[PDB]
């Protein structure tokens, strides 16, 4: 439930790739 | 009738702020003049009648936040 | 007489704003004058009668809250 | 004699507001100036003769709280 | 002589508020003024005077309180 | 009619700044006179006019701080 | 053409702060009086309209610091 | 072509100072008066007007201390 | 000139301080008016000139402290 | 010339004090005034030059204390 969308919208548009720790880390490692 | 007094208030608001409000006309042996109304008066009457007339929106609600 | 009273005041009220509140009026030999009265006590007046009126609805009770 | 004088006020005022309280009168030789009053202290007037004078219910006291 | 001026001054305060307390008049060259007062000092003469003559009570003692 | 209008109101807010807002005018017997307006309030006026007319904006977001 | 409206606004500061902006000119039946602007408006407008045209440089971006 | 103005500027500020601002000028029906305008408004427009004129040294980098 | 602009300013300034700076003078249809200035703006000129001009000291710089 | 400076300062002083400082003078198509000057500055005036001539002693430094 939480994890929808927010208080009043609030979170409504903060959406995290889910993704592997690699492909998180990898693009920008330098 | 609302419509027509919208657009007498939008001339005269226009001609007040350009030049064109007469204070007084004289014609030596006739006079008469009117009373002055601020600007700030006129433009809060124009616009409470602007909103209460069957206009279309001019002004939203208040802006809600979101992140 | 409230209705008529009404429809003269608001019209007085419109050609004071737009353009005709006259100060006086003065022909050759003969020069007269009204009183001038402010605006924003002429339109609680307006609205104080009205109420007063049995016009339609003009106004609410407070404000609801919930969540 | 209260009623009359109230009723005559209430008309002085509502002329007053609308166009027709004269201040100067001038005949092209005699001239009558009238004191100007305001309005705070007219409708001040009114309702302290119409409270005084045989007017019927207009004004109620504090307010009760319940739950 | 008490009565006679209260009333006098009564009618007074009713002209002033109502319409045609002269300020002045002129008339070919016979021009005369008066001096104007206020109305706040009107009415707490009024009732001075009224105090001072024995009209009835008008005002009356604090109030006390119980539960 | 919006941006003759504008025009007109720049062209008279100029003529007012420089020397050419016409106060009053008379010729033998004839005297009339144009109410005159503030500079703040017409300049406001110009620039609400020329704001919410279609032409090109002067107005952008609040601003942005990156280090 | 902001250029001449510039030298125009320029010529109209030097005169009515030295000696030569007429507030009215009474031709003896033929008179005409000018609405009289004050000097801060005067320079706020130039200074709006130099910068708002391409001319040269007045003002530069704050100012840094160094030990 | 700022020294001509300037030089003009100054010598109508220490005469309209001393005694000979002509504000009004009349004949047999010819009026003609200018506006007038404070002092400090024009010391300080002379004071900028010099400064950014190349003209010689008159203000200095603030003023620093040493034991 | 500083010469004589000093010599003028302290004539000017004397004759206005006893009695002798007019105003206006009027020949029966030949009136002529002047801006009168502030006698402390009049001072600050004086000492200003005074002290731009070649007269020798008339202030010092601070003063010290010795037990 | 100074000695006769202050002592017409002071004549002034009294003459404007009591009753003969003539502010107009109106003659047939005479009309001629000098504008007025404030007590308080005169005394502050007539009270430097009087001490910065060679007049006598009059101020006096501060003041010391002993038990």
């Amino acid at each position: 439930h939480g994890g929808g969308s927010g208080f009043g919208g609030q979170l409504r548009s903060w959406n995290p790739p889910s993704e592997s720790v690699d492909a998180a880390l990898l693009p920008n490692f330098t | 009738t609302r419509q027509e007094e919208l657009a007498a208030a939008r001339a005269a608001l226009h001609d007040l702020m350009t030049g064109k409000r007469v204070a007084t006309v004289q014609k030596d042996g006739r006079r008469v003049e009117f009373t002055a109304t601020s600007v700030s008066d006129l433009k809060k009457y124009i616009a409470e009648l602007e909103v209460q007339t069957g206009m279309t929106q001019r002004r939203r609600g208040p802006a809600g936040f979101y992140v």
